[PDB]
């Protein structure tokens, strides 16, 4: 039973490591029911709705094509949730190509698995740009 | 033992673990050459 | 059951119109062990910790002092998460006291009353300003 | 069946929901508050 | 043929629930070539430029930023006017992000798609308070 | 001096200038603006407290304005916005303070569309006409 | 504590401080940069007026560092830009002062790209130097 | 299989060929990931921009203000590089709008395309004038 | 960690906010907030139509509002503006609606001018007080 | 010594006379070290940063550009404050570039001089109107 | 004598012109037709 | 004799109140043989020609259409000429009909009254914008 | 006993450890009287 | 000895206390031979210089005008330097009379008095405002 | 003896010429046991840990890897303090290889040799950026 | 055959016209003139 | 009266090495109506705005902001102009902010100012880098 | 039809087309460019490496003008800047390339200053001219 | 005793201070290291 400040805390970590060292290696975070937002747009102009399911959470980060992402975190705040599960909310930077760095704004939610012990997978997930928004 | 995604532990620890290097030097060993000069 | 886009429009519709008109009347939308983070700033200036329980979220509301709080919505994004809840992200715009507009998120989680159906309360309240962390 | 543009019939009808209630708020409750007060 | 009295009650209630519901689809009633006219954004508020498109409606409609209007309509009268088509003038009373009670008239002129029976379209939209010209 | 067909807006004003000023000065050739399907509310309130209902044609609009009859009115036109509309007409939208018979200044709303002629060009006819003040109605 | 891989900008100019400090310290040590398939010029002239051409190999690259004989020699970097290429490989354009054996500095005009070792994560080994003066080209 | 030298020569001369023929069409030496940087001009002329895809090499071109560029090139360096590419480094004078000959480097890493035999675009292209660092 | 002095729009709101809760829970104990010299007027009304006059003295605020019966009263604050004036004390200008004893809220307009005690630091008591419903007056 | 409510209806009559007629002479009123807060002036209108010294003010009045700001005065409260100095509460109908009548609030506090018996500067000037608020 | 910030003894009264009247209007009623009506 | 600065003040005051509220009383101002130039571009864009009279002056105010008309004066300046007249120079801001504002300058000469002392008739009037001539 | 200028131990923290309070409420009797409610 | 980190700390926080509670105090902090610049400007635009010894020092500190000063501190750096003082560099936002916060620059230098053990005087101190350099 | 202001900004220019030209010749502008700053990040990102002695300067500047670094000096302050040191504030930005140029402040402690007049030594050397610590 | 881009086979090489002259300049006085004169 | 080849060596010595050494006090050299023209940078470069008076040419000379600006000069011709005026034509090589040596022309014509025999100021001062043209 | 006596940037640019074009036309004429009090300078190299001084008056200057064989010379102008100067007079600061008898394309440095000629007005003459090439300086 | 503007004679002479030097550097090697190259 560790804290859910902590658990967060190290879940960013680990998924803003392995953002730029395997992007393609993030889809292991997610699960079944899991949704992915990462703040897209298209000709309407509308913010880009959100994916369901592994297969399709690999193929939008693939699309998404992150490479040497660079990654301030400027506030990471995490608290307890229904079936122990984590809600952290994460305020930060983003450059993507070693481009410009853009704010970002981002919610997790981190379900148990149920079968071993501290064993999280990410629920839900949701981003967004503030220039793409704001 | 916290682990997250199905992930092994210390499985990023170990895969990250890893230092930036040239060629064949050992981390280190170019600045222990120019640590001769003063 | 509705959609979670549709119950998270409304909850943010009727949450931001009721934290205008009736802010002391805001602790009826949580329940019992419900988080409410909504501060930014303390003593030593790291942000603020959590008010659990009804008499705490009203005793911090009503120290937040909120006077015509007049909120600007640019973006709300509902999914769906376990425990059939519903996770929402709003950001926008806050002047309170008819002062400057400052950029902001909140992260909502909303679980389902069990007795009552199509009944939800807010389980998880995040409230982050710009300002603070940027 | 009169809608206007390329809404369905009773679609903005589905897109409200009066039952949908949060808290301990009775349905039309927040309305009632703000609403001539 | 409907009564153009009928359609013009039938478009204003419509118009204005879903005006109170979600703005982000306002432009959905819209079409082609068709004009929108508001109170005007500008450094000063005077000029109000009108918009055509459906692309530029709901930019126009973003930009000016409804939330939670309320809105008491005192008086409608429908009217048959060229191709067919309705006029629909309303005066009521609007109260957009918790405001007070504000005068305001408003001219709408749809036309048929001609696709559809009974279908209808706004191709004029000059909306009006009193606060600013009287 | 290129003959520009004039716009909208300028049609809309000048329209609501000629209007206002004919009705002031003489209403009983006020019935010629309205063509033979046009409908008409100007001010109404039948004896049961609803705003009174719409009339539809020219002959019955000359009845219509010999029936308010109205004198020496004033007209103070605060605000008109035209638009183009379907068929090459104009939608004009008009709000200002109108006193008929010297009575006190009254706010009202007018909703304008106007229809073209067909036979001669730049020529229009006042199809639509809504009037209402404001205190018949708030 | 995240543990973001060095950015192609980062890893191009530590490995230019790295080359241009070993090259001042033991330039017999020069050729550990290099790998089996490494293609390396180094500013050189063959007796005909023309630049001199290029090594093919590690033990070819000791072969040539040994002929320039380095020694004590001063080096000047005024521009380094490093940019991410294909096969995660980093391509680096080097310009600077360059006097070796103590004479005076001479302006040269160098380009580096890199590859990933592949055993080692964040192993990187010159693949292709190009080196020249400007004295021995304009 | 051709020679990389060359494949060098040939490159570096039907490229400053277009650049001084017809600038608007240089993107058509590029793709997707290429990368292009090119002097600078942000605040003074230092700040120098990354460009990716072919439209924002082209936006960049543009703006860069290629109009009879003439190059008399001094030297050609071209090598093998990974994935079976090429690496051209090339110094020279370039005058631009008629401008005096200034001293620069030019640095293309080529990649084959794939779909056909002896064909390269620009994955790299890094231009730096020798007068405004030294 | 500096603990400086508050800002006089958060000493105004603090004790607009401290004001009315008060108000709200025990109206006995609103004597408290005013001074030896304070004058206060809380939307009065004579018999001729004009607003009513103010008290000048802690007793008189006192038999004020025991005078009128100031119970279980629903405040909602809509605009607090507090600024520095002379003495270091605070002038706070209110808007907002009052209810007393559940009848309608009425927009109300009010003035608040603190003064510092000078005996202890941060402590300030209502030297002015002027309170008006607009619906006696407009 | 004058009576606060004789200093107070001398001062609101004269202010306002002289507001009507010049503005650029209000600041005539006020001396250094005075506040001066009125209305809303910024791209939304919401906020406006109160000025201090007699050039600010004048500027602020300048801005705003009063003409023919006609006032009808429908309540005046002048009471005694510190320093010998007078509070004036105002409550009236604001019309500004012949527009409609608009409720308002303003509050003057007042100091003496000192220099001359029965001389009063504007030490505070708060203003406030009925739409900004409710 | 009661003055405000450094006007005098009736500075604005004097400054008040009740009689400058222009064109045919009589004095004020510029005035009485702009305010009320 | 008042001043010639404030005769010009208050008969700018005047003339720019009587402007927005009766545009039709705008000739009562002017006498016989007054001129009038008040106007925009001609067919062929040349400067429109002066009307003079009572009658003349009044039929060019009503083909103006003034209608709500806002001034925002920026300046005012009055300066006594020959036989006892006054000559103003005034430049700001109008808008007609609430459209975006459009500087301008206008020239008054004001000549006294041989029957009435204290009292002016505009003798002359020159009203020009700027857009129609930068 | 690290003291700046010539002031006293403390003398700083002293003059400025005051609360703000309004009348003769010394800090906390209003929130106890809000309290009450729930 | 105590750290030069800690005694620079404890200094920061002192000073700006004195600095917003009671500026008039805070000319004791300062000795005989101390100088003073807190970024004034003057004639030619240029900053204005600094004042020596503890009079003038309070002169100019009266002079500037420091009612209720809000500041911020982002950064404080202290170090050692000679006869055990302690150099100190701050890094913040300043904002006088309740205005909009300023970033400022300022250097301490603070030496040991000779005699009172862990006694420290203001022998430097250096102020400037962000905007009234760069 | 020469002045203050005379001394830091003779120190001010050669220090930072040197820096451009020879940045790894700049430890012999240090002695024994000196203060060096300059630096970034860590793992806290506020603080950066002090180098001190002429080796650890010597290396933290070969770290630092100034590569034609343009400075562009805004301001300079130079106060005497204790010993006959001098004190010196920089303002300016810091452009290190040809990038976008970052405000930055730098603060000297000069103390002099004993054995040589007009000998000064960098006792103390604190660098800092302002995108850094804001 | 060897191309670049999308360039066939000598695209640009057909595109550059070195016979097109204007005026009284022979083809390639101009190029002659602008280059080291 | 002195030679005015001598006057014109002495001023460029003069006048270059308080450009090396404090370019704050370049102003010095000029005074009133007094014309100022360098290089040029408003938007791109080119256009070289004139400037006129000590406080124009300080604040030009405070935006060109030479920093360790270096000089060699090739050559030196003066000549005698009217009203006993000199005429200084110099070229050589400049090096602002450490960089390359960069041909250069600067005019300067010196006018007595009368009260003081001997005594010259700069009139006109024409700079201009020759690699700029050609 | 404002007359509006030509701004000295204009006097500049006049100047130098006309002074150029007669040298390069008619070069024997152009002294009469100068007064009698000028000062000129053109290219001078002593034979001793170090530039050739002045020559200060008009029929010298014409002495020494002939003494340089101009013909057929071309010259291309590529900077030409005038500023207003005392007693009326303009300062012209002139770059461009130069050939004399078709040489190369020599880079020169000049610069003017005129003088009016106050018998008649808008008529100045040559009262210092610098002229010397790149190449004899540098 | 020939000076510019408001220069009085070796005003700026003195402000050069050729003598001071900093580190152990000895005086104008700085200039030499930087003006050479």
């Amino acid at each position: 039973k560790p804290s859910p400040l902590l658990v967060g805390r190290e879940f960013v970590r680990q998924y803003y490591t392995l953002l730029n060292q395997a992007p393609d290696m993030l889809h292991r975070f997610y699960g079944k029911n899991s949704s992915y937002v990462h703040g897209g747009l298209d000709s309407n102009g509308k913010p880009a709705d959100a994916v369901y399911g592994q297969k399709e959470i690999h193929r939008k980060v693939m699309s998404q094509n992150f490479t040497n992402c660079h990654t301030k975190i400027r506030h990471v705040d995490a608290h307890a949730t229904l079936n122990d599960g984590v809600v952290v909310q994460v305020m930060g930077l983003l450059s993507n190509n070693n481009q410009a760095l853009r704010r970002f704004m981002q919610t997790f939610v981190l379900a148990p698995e149920g079968s071993v012990a501290n064993k999280f997978y990410v629920h839900n997930d949701i981003f967004r740009y503030q220039d793409e928004v704001f | 033992p916290i682990t997250f995604g199905d992930f092994n532990d210390g499985e990023i620890e170990s895969l990250s673990s890893e230092l930036l290097t040239f060629g064949d030097f050992l981390p280190g060993e170019v600045d222990d050459l120019t640590d001769s000069d003063w």
